[PDB]
Parts: C-alpha cells; sequence; structure tokens
C-alpha cells in the first residue's frame, strides 16, 4: 500500500477508482488479489492520506493531491571481545 | 480480514433450539443447544439481510481502548499495556476463583433485579450503536442515496451491482429480489406500475461522476446504581 502510495501519488478523484487502481497495481506489480473496498478505505486513513483527508457532499470522506497514472507518465505532480565471544562481553554487550 | 455472514446457520445458532445432529452414518441423541455467544475482531462483520427475523437477534458495540508499551499521554483511550496479563495471571487459581465470584455475582444481581431476563435491561449506548450499525451494512440505501435522486428496472438492478461491486466488493445479486426490496425501500414515491405490466420508477437520475442534485460511580459501579443505573 505504501508503495503505491509513493509510487504512483505526490479533484478528489473519489474513491471507487482508486480502489481499483490499487487493485489493479498490486495485480500487476505484485500479484492478483481482490481487494474489498471498505479495507483499503480503512488502511487508507490509517496510511499517509490525512493531509488529503477531505469530506464529499454526498457523505463520503474522501480525498486529495491524487496524482493520476495509468502508464508511463512517471512523476506527474558494533565491537568485538578479545578472543572470548560467548564470555557474553560487559552488560551493553 | 472482513468476512459475510450469510445469514445462514445463524438463526438456528442464535436461537436455543434442539437438534438430532452428529453420528452421520448413524444417529446422535437430539441434544438441546443452550450457550451465550459472543463473537469479537478487529475487522469488520458483513451482513446481508433485512428481514425483522434478523438484525432483531444480534446485539453491536465498539471498544474505546487501546493498549500499548509506549503510551503517549493526551489520549484517554490509550494506557501503557500489561505483558503480564497473558504469559501469568491465567495459571494462577486465586485470580481465576476471584473471576469466578464475580461472575456468580453479577448473575445474582441479574436475577434479582431483572428476573432473568437480558432484554429488559436498559442500555442506550446499546440498542443505539446496533442501530447505528443497522444504518449501515445496507447497502441499498447507500447506492440510492449516491446514484439516484423512467429507466426500467434491469438497468436500476445492473446499477446497483456494479455500484457494489465497486463500493464494496465484487460480488453476485439477483435481479428479483433486488426489486422487491427496491418496492421496499425508500422508492415508492418514484416507484409505479406501469400499464405496460411492469413495476418501474420516475424521475430516476443516473450519475456517473459529479452531476449535483451518563453518571458515575463513587468509587464502585459494581453497586448496581440506581434503578436507571
Ligand atoms: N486493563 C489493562 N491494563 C493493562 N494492560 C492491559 C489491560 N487490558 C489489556 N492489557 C494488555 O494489553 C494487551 C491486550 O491486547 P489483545 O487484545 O489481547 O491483543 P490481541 O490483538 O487480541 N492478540 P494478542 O496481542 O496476542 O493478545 C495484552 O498485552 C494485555 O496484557
Amino acid at each position: 500500500l505504501h508503495r503505491f502510495i509513493t509510487e504512483r501519488v505526490v479533484t478528489v478523484y473519489n474513491l471507487s477508482e482508486v480502489v481499483t487502481a490499487y487493485a489493479e497495481w498490486y495485480n500487476t506489480n505484485i500479484n492478483v488479489k481482490r481487494h474489498i473496498a471498505l479495507e483499503l478505505s480503512q488502511e487508507l486513513e490509517n496510511s499517509v492520506l490525512e493531509k488529503y483527508l477531505q469530506w464529499s457532499p454526498n457523505k463520503t470522506r474522501i480525498l486529495k493531491g491524487c496524482r493520476i497514472l495509468h502508464k508511463f507518465e512517471t512523476l506527474q505532480p558494533i565491537c568485538e571481545p578479545k578472543n572470548k565471544w560467548w564470555e557474553w562481553s560487559p552488560n551493553p554487550s | 480480514k472482513s468476512e459475510v455472514l450469510n445469514t445462514s446457520r445463524l438463526k438456528e445458532m442464535v436461537n436455543p433450539g434442539d437438534v438430532t445432529a452428529r453420528e452421520l452414518n448413524q444417529k446422535q441423541e437430539s441434544f438441546q443447544m443452550t450457550a451465550t455467544m459472543v463473537a469479537a475482531s478487529n475487522y469488520n462483520f458483513i451482513i446481508d439481510t433485512t428481514d425483522h427475523g434478523t438484525w432483531r437477534r444480534l446485539r453491536h458495540y465498539r471498544s474505546k481502548v487501546k493498549f500499548c508499551h509506549n503510551p503517549d499521554p493526551s489520549n484517554p483511550y490509550e494506557k501503557k499495556e500489561d505483558p503480564r496479563f497473558i504469559h501469568e495471571y491465567i495459571m494462577d487459581p486465586d485470580c481465576q476463583n476471584a473471576f469466578f465470584s464475580i461472575l456468580v455475582y453479577f448473575w445474582e444481581k441479574l436475577q434479582k433485579e431483572y428476573n432473568g431476563q437480558i432484554k429488559k435491561v436498559f442500555c442506550p449506548t446499546i440498542e443505539s450503536e446496533t442501530e447505528a450499525y443497522r444504518k449501515s451494512q445496507d447497502t441499498l440505501h447507500r447506492f440510492i442515496t449516491e446514484r439516484v435522486v423512467v429507466y426500467n428496472l434491469s438497468e436500476v438492478v445492473t446499477a446497483y451491482a456494479e455500484w457494489y461491486n465497486t463500493n464494496i466488493n465484487v460480488k453476485r445479486h439477483i435481479a428479483l429480489e433486488l426489486s422487491q426490496e427496491l418496492e421496499n425501500s425508500v422508492l415508492e414515491k418514484y416507484l409505479q406500475w406501469s400499464p405496460n405490466k411492469t413495476r418501474i420508477l420516475k424521475g430516476c437520475r443516473i450519475l456517473h461522476k459529479f452531476e449535483t442534485l451518563i453518571c458515575e460511580p463513587k468509587n464502585k459501579w459494581w453497586e448496581w446504581s440506581p434503578n436507571p443505573s
């Protein structure tokens, strides 16, 4: 999740397209797996998105600062003992 | 992760019903089942039902604490975790005896106060957070409030299916039940009865991207508090 965050993102873009984008990114970058969008919302609130956190008129806590990407668009904004280590060394060891 | 309950294997369990299960090849005596049930998780419980039969034998609550070894102050919902409640404090006989005493005392209190009826006892935090969860987990209302403010009915069910998969998760639905719940939902001011013998709605908008329109004890809460408690 954080790899996708600080790999593809640097309007509010809603959130369904966001979850689908993360799903396809994970399928391509990592493995083909289905993600339940509610979970992705919870970890998105848990991830670094509070600065982008916003609200929608349809009663939807929404995001901001969104950078869309679907192709090659790129960025588009200690020590050692003498001879006895088993001697346990001093208290710091 | 979060899983759905599918409303099977639940009402039967919630109700104390005797059952001649087990002994598939043979036959195990019908045994009466009577056990208090508790379900907790770090994730969400997906529910898929609307019948009064369901949503009536259920109770919901949400915790408001968290224990950690770095107890940052200024947050009342955070305390220094004790890495000792688990590795010990369980095998000690005396603590178990004390807990058993607490349980028997509470059962005696319940029996002498509410005559054994757990439904009659009143908790405002409960039966309010529960109906708050009821306001959720009912995705049809969310779809209606998100996408619609005659288009027939196949379009409606397909729109609900695509919305659900996108908003929640790719899941399969049946058009008939969705329609009947639509006449069971807040659509009757729009829903009508066409002369072509096809129940349809009216004033239907299909949005695509953005189309606009109590008390505290002295020091002993186990004193049962006053009668309202
Ligand atoms: N009232 C309390 N005072 C102090 N420590 C507590 C208290 N209640 C719980 N703890 C500690 O906080 C932790 C409770 O977390 P807990 O819910 O058991 O974790 P979990 O996610 O369920 N799985 P696990 O971390 O293995 O226990 C344990 O380490 C307890 O010892």
